């Protein structure tokens, strides 16, 4: 249900 | 016509992706993004700008001082970015039984070309298509970043910028992308007592300076690192996606669906 | 009860449906568009754009025993995301009235509303027909690729339908025939029905067997002009997010103001099945 | 709950 | 939920078995070249590269009272590996028979298969007998030390067994002697297969005689060409990475393509065994 | 599972 991220938690 | 590879197979697939993209990223490291909103959102709303209301008033009860909307409603296409590559049959057998690495030198490839295509996009929007550039956004606060080959050389263009910046009441932490030959020839060690030009030139910033080959050769930009001023709404990560066998070769294709909406066009200076 | 001010809802559930009902019937009378378009069905309030999707598009298609022939799908030309406006009216009541249905005259007075539904419709119209260019939208007698043809011989027996002969002539050029529509103004669908000496048959008879969808006169169209279409799908739609709804502006002056509300927009799929003067 | 579509129905 | 769509195998199990066991008999009936050669076993699929033996050797075997022979055979640079093709046809196959074959008339017809297979093994014997230059390949009738003699002498009623006589000659003056083999042209073995050589019977019974492992023929052979080799392994040898075997390749327009597959090199390790025209 | 030459080994 959970829409996921993978590459972009950089930060700022 | 079915799925080829296993779980482990796509595994590797997936992590090598996944580190060529975040190796090879510098946009991710400067723009904070809107939640990953799905596959199916092709639409978001736009920015909002040039509203010069003082808007300080500041009585006992209230005037009617104007309120801060959207100068004028309107949405933009979020795009699609994709590389494509191919394997062999016969590899993924010996792969399955004689010898057990499973190349995966094209994903590597590939993912670097999009990444690459998806930085130039940020730098500089496409001109057919109709988007926005770095150095080409309309109202982009221009201040000349010229004569260096000096001591004190990219100091007085930055703390220029900065000054520029801040007399458009528009401030805060700010960050640097500078291209190679002045990001590298910037290393002219001394100001005057140990101290690296660019390190005290960092220390102005305090959020990163950093290197982006993307850019044309003698050029750069500083920006203030906040929200509200600039966005990466992203519709899906960097991903691997299979398109069927075809005279059975199968082909593959890597996915991102990226879009920046500058909402506040005043954060920018440039050459 | 009446002045504790600010409560959400004044009117109990029989007000609202009286509402409703009115603005649904004044709607159903006075719409003219709506007539010749299929709609693309009740989307939401939530979305905010449509694919307005074609531009042209023409392919034979062809029939064999096996079935290889390569013809290449219909896809599209451009997407292009169009975003949908918003069209309004608001009237008010004077919270005395909502008194005395409640006790005096137990069906409450709403002329007010068919006012407004009236004005809403007419603008409605006013937006199927016509552009803003504030927004940038088109309209039927705007759009670029409309096959002008020239109409000057009426006021005079010797002419009339020659020159929606003529439109249909031209719209088959482009490959493009099946069950037309018509449009046209009032100075001219009254000239339509002029009973001439010799006198024979009044026109708008042949014009309706010509057409085989309906001839219709709109008042939102300008004095001498007039149009021709294809009334099927893939030429026409009209993307609609709500239809007309009464809705509640807040209570100012202890009195209550409402508005009807519906969010339309006419995409063409085929700026080709259009004619004009 | 449904969308339920209100007043444009007109044939053709 | 019926028949129309993408799916997966269309056939079935008995289906799948009749077309196998077609592409096998047309093959067994239709290979020549793996009728001299001997095969170096299924080796699977994985494998694409197989070392490729050197070159030719004089060196016998010496027997000796006292063990000091030590019998040297030492190659000279390296193994020179080498890479194993693959050979294919198509199978269109019309949807409407195989939904026929479900509901109505039931002899589901599979002759392109059989069709495509021989195209398949005519192709591959035409690969053993000839190389491809484009993959940089080698062929009975192209290698280089073929050990040339002409014939230019047939056509009378008995000069055709001096030929081959001179060519065993040639064969054993390179001291590389045993149980040859011969493979003919159509037209050279018609012509030797005529009537007695006024010496007994025809030709072909002493040929056979003296070649002692069989006469073959050849269609994929040149006009007026044919070969004589020595059957013996550590000689000669045809290397399977995979049999001849069928697979569906996808769906196309709504038909179902097949494809017939096999991945085969010959390895010519001593090219001494061979003589021509 | 296993290799399974098919039509291969032609009288030799």
């Amino acid at each position: 249900p959970e829409k996921r991220l993978t590459v972009g938690s950089l930060r700022r | 016509a079915e799925n080829p590879l296993r779980e482990e197979e796509w595994a590797r697939l997936n992590e090598t992706v996944i580190q060529v993209a975040r190796r090879s990223l510098v946009g991710r490291r400067i723009l904070d993004i809107y939640g990953p909103l799905g596959a199916g959102v092709q639409t978001v709303p736009y920015d909002e700008f040039q509203g010069v209301s003082p808007g300080a008033v500041d009585i006992v009860g209230e005037q009617e001082t104007a309120m801060v909307f959207t100068d004028a409603r309107k949405f933009k296409t979020i795009p699609i970015i994709y590389k494509d590559f191919l394997l062999h049959w016969r590899d993924i057998e010996a792969a399955r039984t004689h010898n057990m690495p499973l190349d995966v030198s094209a994903a590597a490839g590939a993912a670097a070309l999009c990444a690459q295509q998806e930085d130039e996009l940020i730098f500089y929007g496409d001109a057919r298509l109709g988007y926005e550039g770095l150095m080409t956004a309309n109202g982009r606060l221009t201040v000349p970043l010229g004569d260096w080959t000096s001591p004190g050389g990219g100091f007085q263009a930055i703390v220029e910028a900065t000054r520029k910046l801040n007399e458009q009441g528009h401030f805060g932490p700010y960050a640097v992308v500078l291209s190679p030959r002045l990001y590298s020839q910037l290393h002219r060690i001394y100001e005057k007592t140990g101290v690296l030009e660019i390190e005290t030139i960092r220390q102005l910033a305090s959020d990163g300076v950093y290197q982006s080959n993307r850019l044309r050769g003698e050029s750069g930009v500083v920006v203030s690192t906040g929200r509200e001023n600039m966005d990466l709404a992203v519709s899906m990560d960097m991903v691997a996606a299979y398109l069927g066998a075809s005279r059975m070769n199968h082909p593959f294709r890597v996915l991102e669906a990226l879009l920046l909406r500058i909402k506040h066009p005043d954060a920018i200076c440039t050459l």
